[PDB]
RNA sequence: AAUUUCUACUAAGUGUAGAUAAAGU
């Protein structure tokens, strides 16, 4: 939904870029309470910038570098590096990062 | 009496300052109410149409002139082709073609106003496209480039893209080979058989054998002639008629014999995810032309032994190294077998192997065209068949292609629908890139077997099929480039169109255009069909604004963020140039040459896509070396705000130094000044493995003045000083590339980051040059190698050298006073203009290009360099090695092992100068997966483990008695790592020390770890400082050479320092 | 993460530092 990602934006917006988590990204909403791995579309990469859409103030996240232009709308933090994702972090394990 | 002060005002130079024009007043609605931006966009869209029409007329003219042409030199070519009496004749042939082109009575019009004005509005005769070709009436200049490119085909310079080259170098060869193949493959044919039906259905007038005659080549010059010839070759429906190749296939399937097949003659960006994906599905599906080519090449290369091995070939180049790697163990085995067989002929009974001998051997090799397969079989060993190994590796590549196909069944199935956009989807782009990568790896691999072409006994039974398949297979190059350039594409776009304002002669001088200025605002006034300042008769701001309100004027404001009122730092360079255009101190230095150009870029980002940093919210800072870790601005920060609106770019040319006076040769003046100078500095730059670039400034006697890494660029501003570690950014980007699904975008991001980095390093080196009056010392990139750990690769380093040449053509200090020497008005010109990546050699003004041989693995305090070959091969070689040392004993005082050698007793050690070295077991070395090893302890361990006393002395004889196979292996292993000077832990841990096994005159071994813990050090601090130090000392040797010669022989002094001279210098300079 | 444009930024708050030869093919 939108509230989880709004909280995630407010959290991740303040971490220094080298501390940002590894996340699973997509454009349709991702539900961590139900998000199950082993789907051949989930790739754990690291969040970059966290900006707002200028027209309706929806948070969007740049995966990797901003210069890569991989802007997504829904993320979910995970403990993973590649297609081998281990588990899904929570809204406080991301605050413990810094 | 400084050196640089003489290199101002040398020659002329040209640049285009790009700005942004802002419509002033009601100029934009006065433009939209005259629709001055739809005529020009329409013209920019009809440019491509008129280009295609001009191409069609050019093709008509070509097929016209290629009918009224008959050569007189072709029969001689065919008679002498089936090594130097032919190339003159073939260039005569190409000259004949080009003269037939440039000799027509209509060639004058092809590239001037007449071909748009009169010819093409008649050749067409269609009221739809005569509209196009009449719209560009008076706008002939819009084609100036096109014509200048559409005439390089009517020429004879024999580059890969020209009509003459196509017709002669690529077509006549195939025609002659076809004559051979028809003389050979005959009598499996009859007039009762398919020959007469061939003639009747495809030619109908004259015989089919006439197309394998010699002087009947002057019929396939026209594309329809190629078409009818290729028709009788392959088969042409009018009733599907079979061609000669499948008549041969029909014969070779009746009875079994690989009879050669004919060769056909030659013929002289995407915009939507669905188009890209359907192009992929079409060209690369499992029933396409390309997959069929792959299947044919698989059946061919798996039928690879029934072709005569003497007939196959392999081109000479990287292909040979790769083939040896895949067959004969590793990189250099074929080369060393050839070198053995070359020494057995061109080398006497003496060990006199000289660098001139080695260089002539290398040149003779590199000039060899290609290697047969029987030759590469002779170089092999017992029970190793080279064709079996080649067949198995090619079959492995084909099966890997099939596996990658099996991973991608879905992008070909009709059910497939795109979930995400292509640039944001990376599963499907991963699929596409994997497929293209496998297929293009196969394509680049089997490209070798086309071995130079020009050779006698090619097994045409094989090469027929090979070229038939490969000339269809090599379209993957264009497909790959197109798809990649589509994926690595920015979300915005910089597509613009020039605005003319109903005036062909517009802005081309200072026309209806002028540059006004008012206060600190500069304006571009375009007349149509307070007080200002004209560029200096004045005006009145009231009446000029009145003109702007009326419509008789189109005042734009020239603007970039330095003309802003909130800009306080240092202006851009081009901003300073522009502001100086109108200054008083500017006499003629920077002047306004040529005419400007007012372009127009439409908004590329939809305002529903604009993304923003909301105001009054703390933004994280991306620089880890920044004290301030957040930022809170009282306004918004839009990402790519420049591409979300329409923008009138303005290109203004300037000619720097239009009337030079200090005209001379730069190289010879540099040489004279370095001669007459008593202490010239030298800046050695080197590509390190732990450092992107490393600088070492060395005075005129070899004493290090400075030495530091260029990993981090330090920006000074407002007195504050902040640093940026580009090595860490590059490591982050490489890690991201390691994490990503596909790495087409990651690679482009890394390339552009490296380009920006070298744009910072350019300024670093310029401010180093104008501080010491120094002379740069750069690696000669033509000859040499950097062992794949060097971060800055060769492409970006070539771009760096080009950028440095292009900067030093006019060196400017932005902070300096303009009219002062070194300022924008009087910049230094201490380099000649860039010409080519191959002419970047041996000098360019203040830049000396230096070979990088023996620069990093050399002791900088004694000159020692490990010229031995300490690799274990057998018992006999290691026994001779151990018996070749003058003495090998255990020194008990120092608790070391002395290995007193003498490079005279060793092979390939002629470069050395102090031939008598005495090297110990001092220190510890890091072997490679890495492991630290204390050397003396390792020697004692090995000796005791194999039962050997060493306190005796001269244990060479006591040591060459070991019968064990592994003793000499271990011994040569740690003897090899003893002579290892550059030690470095692989896993990125910054320990890159450089120890030397010899002791200097004072009796202490050089160890970089004693100099890395210092500032103001006299010797290099690490291996990369050593590389830069030696690249600088080579230029110091060249400066000494200049000092040896006279003031007229300076221009001839060769400075390509040879290994003999370099080792002599490095070993006596101390 | 603002740019004539590029790169790295935020650099003291609508910008900072360096570089920049465009057009055409
Ligand atoms: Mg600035
Ligand atoms: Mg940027």
């Amino acid at each position: 939904i939108d509230l989880y990602t709004e909280q995630l934006y407010n959290i991740i917006k303040s971490l220094p870029y080298d501390k940002r988590p590894n996340v699973v990204y997509s454009d349709q909403p991702l539900d961590p309470n139900n998000l199950d791995l082993s789907e051949p579309e989930l790739w754990a990469e690291q969040v970059g910038e966290c900006m707002r859409y200028a027209h309706n103030d929806q948070p969007c996240f740049y995966i990797g570098s901003t210069k890569r232009e991989l802007r997504v709308n829904y993320i979910v933090p995970v403990i993973g590096v590649r297609d081998e994702i281990e588990r899904v972090m929570t809204l406080e394990e991301v605050r413990n990062l810094h | 009496m400084s050196k640089l002060e003489k290199f101002t005002n040398c020659y002329s130079l040209s640049k285009t300052l790009r700005f942004k024009a802002i419509p002033v007043g009601k100029t934009q609605e006065n433009i939209d109410n005259k629709r001055l931006l739809v005529e020009d966009e329409k013209r920019a869209e009809d440019y491509k149409g008129v280009k295609k029409l001009l191409d069609r007329y050019y093709l008509s003219f070509i097929n016209d002139v290629l009918h009224s042409i008959k050569l007189k030199n072709l029969n001689n070519y065919i008679s002498l082709f089936r090594n130097k009496e032919l190339e003159n004749l073939e260039i005569n042939l190409r000259k004949e073609i080009a003269k037939a082109f440039k000799g027509n009575e209509g060639y004058k019009s092809l590239f001037k106003k007449d071909i748009i004005e009169t010819i093409l509005p008649e050749f067409l005769d269609d009221k739809d496209e005569i509209a196009l070709v009449n719209s560009f009436n008076g706008f002939t200049t819009a084609f100036t480039g096109f014509f200048d490119n559409r005439e390089n085909m009517f020429s004879e310079e024999a580059k890969s893209t020209s009509i003459a080259f196509r017709c002669i170098n690529e077509n006549l060869t195939r025609y002659i080979s076809n004559m051979d193949i028809f003389e050979k493959v005959d009598a499996i044919f009859d007039k009762h058989e398919v020959q007469e039906i061939k003639e009747k259905i495809l030619n109908s007038d004259y015989d089919v054998e006439d197309f394998f005659e010699g002087e009947f080549f002057n019929f396939v010059l026209t594309q329809e002639g190629i078409d009818v010839y290729n028709a009788i070759i392959g088969g042409f429906v009018t009733e599907k008629i079979k061609g000669l190749n499948e008549y041969i296939n029909l014969y070779n399937q009746k009875t079994k014999q690989k009879l050669p097949k004919f060769k056909p003659l030659y013929k002289q960006g995407y915009t939507s995810d669905e188009e890209v994906l359907e192009v992929f599905r079409n060209t690369l599906n499992k029933n396409s032309e390309i997959f069929s080519s792959i299947k044919k090449l698989e059946k061919l290369f798996k039928n690879f032994d029934e072709y005569s091995s003497a007939g196959i070939f392999v081109k000479n180049g990287p292909a040979i190294s790769t083939i040896s790697k895949d067959i004969f163990g590793e990189w250099n085995v074929i080369r060393d077998k050839w070198n053995a067989e070359y020494d057995d002929i061109h080398l006497k009974k003496k060990a006199v192997v000289t660098e001139k001998y080695e260089d002539d051997r290398r040149k003779s090799f590199k000039k060899i065209g290609s290697f047969s397969l029987e030759q590469l079989q002779e170089y092999a060993d017992a029970d190793l068949s080279v064709v079996e190994k080649l067949k198995e590796i090619i079959i492995q590549k084909v099966d890997e292609i099939y596996k990658v196909y099996g991973s991608s069944e879905k992008l070909f199935d009709a059910d497939f629908v795109l979930e995400k956009s292509l640039k944001k989807n990376d599963a499907v782009v991963a699929i596409m890139k994997d497929l293209l990568d496998s297929v293009k790896s196969f394509e680049n691999y089997i490209k070798a077997f086309f071995g130079e072409g020009k050779e006698t006994n090619r097994d045409e039974s094989f090469y027929g099929d090979f070229v038939l398949a490969y000339d269809i297979l090599l379209k993957v190059d264009h497909i790959y480039d197109a798809i990649r350039n589509y994926v690595t594409q920015k979300p915005y776009s910089k597509d613009k169109f020039k605005l003319y304002f109903q005036n062909p002669q517009f802005m081309g001088g200072w026309y209806r255009a002028t540059i006004l200025r008012y206060g600190s605002k500069y304006y571009l006034a375009i007349m149509d069909k307070g007080n200002y300042e004209k560029i200096f008769e004045s005006a009145s701001k009231k009446e000029v604004d009145k003109l702007v309100e009326e419509g008789k004027l189109y005042m734009f404001q020239i603007y970039n963020k330095d003309f802003s009122d909130k800009s306080h730092g240092t202006p851009n360079l081009h901003t300073m140039y522009f502001k100086l255009l109108f200054d008083e101190n500017n006499h003629g230095q920077i002047r306004l040459s040529g005419g400007a150009e007012l372009f127009m870029r439409r908004a590329s980002l939809k305002k529903e896509e604009l993304v923003v940093h909301p105001a009054n919210s703390p933004i994280a800072n991306k620089n880890p070396d920044n004290p301030k870790k957040t930022t809170t601005l009282s306004y918004d920060v839009y990402k790519d705000k420049r591409f979300s609106e329409d923008q009138y770019e303005l290109h203004i040319p300037i000619a720097i130094n239009k009337c030079p006076k200090n005209i001379f040769k730069i190289n010879t003046e540099v040489r004279v000044l370095l001669k007459h100078d008593d202490n010239p500095y030298v800046i050695g730059i080197d590509r390190g493995e732990r450092n992107l670039l490393y600088i070492v400034v060395v005075d005129g006697k070899g004493n290090i003045v400075e030495q530091y890494s260029l990993n981090e660029i330090i920006n000074n501003f407002n007195g504050i000083r902040i640093k940026t570690d580009y090595h860490s950014l590059l490591d982050k980007k490489e890690k991201e590339r390691f994490e990503a699904r596909q790495n087409w975008t990651s690679i482009e991001n890394i390339k552009e980051l490296k380009a920006g980095y070298i744009s910072q390093v350019v300024h670093k080196i310029c401010e180093l040059v104008e501080k010491y009056d120094a002379v740069i010392a750069l690696e000669d990139l033509n000859s040499g190698f950097k062992n794949s750990r060097v971060k800055v690769e060769k492409q970006v380093y070539q771009k760096f050298e080009k950028m440095l040449i292009d900067k030093l053509n006019y060196m400017v200090d932005k902070k300096s006073n303009p009219c002062a020497t070194g300022g924008a008005l009087k910049g230094y010109q201490i380099t000649n203009k860039f010409e080519s990546f191959k002419s970047m050699s041996t000098q360019n003004g203040f830049i000396f290009y230096i070979p990088a041989w023996l620069t990093s693995k050399i002791d900088p305090s004694t000159g020692f360099v490990n010229l031995l070959k300490t690799k274990y091969t057998s018992i006999a070689d290691s026994k001779k090695f151990i018996s070749s040392f003058d003495r090998i004993m255990y020194v008990p005082e120092e608790d070391l092992f002395e290995f007193a050698l003498d490079y005279k007793n060793f092979s390939r050690t002629d470069a050395d100068y102090i031939k008598k070295w005495k090297l110990y077991s001092y220190g510890n070395r890091i072997r490679i997966d890495w492991e630290e090893v204390c050397l003396t302890s390792a020697y004692k361990e090995l000796f005791n483990k194999y039962g050997i006393n060493y306190q005796q002395g001269d244990i060479r004889a006591l040591l060459c008695e070991q019968s064990d196979k592994a003793f000499y292996s271990s011994f040569m292993a740690l003897m090899s790592l003893m002579l290892q000077m550059r030690n470095s832990i692989t896993g990125r841990t910054d320990v890159d020390f450089l120890i030397s096994p010899v002791k200097n005159s004072d009796g202490i071994f050089y160890d970089s770890r004693n100099y890395e813990a210092q500032e103001n050090a006299i010797l290099p601090k690490n291996a990369d400082a050593n590389g830069a130090y030696n690249i600088a000392r080579k230029v110091l040797w060249a400066i000494g050479q200049f000092k040896k010669a006279e003031d007229e022989k300076l221009d001839k002094v060769k400075i390509a320092i040879s290994n003999k001279e370099w080792l002599e210098y490095a070993q006596t300079s101390v």
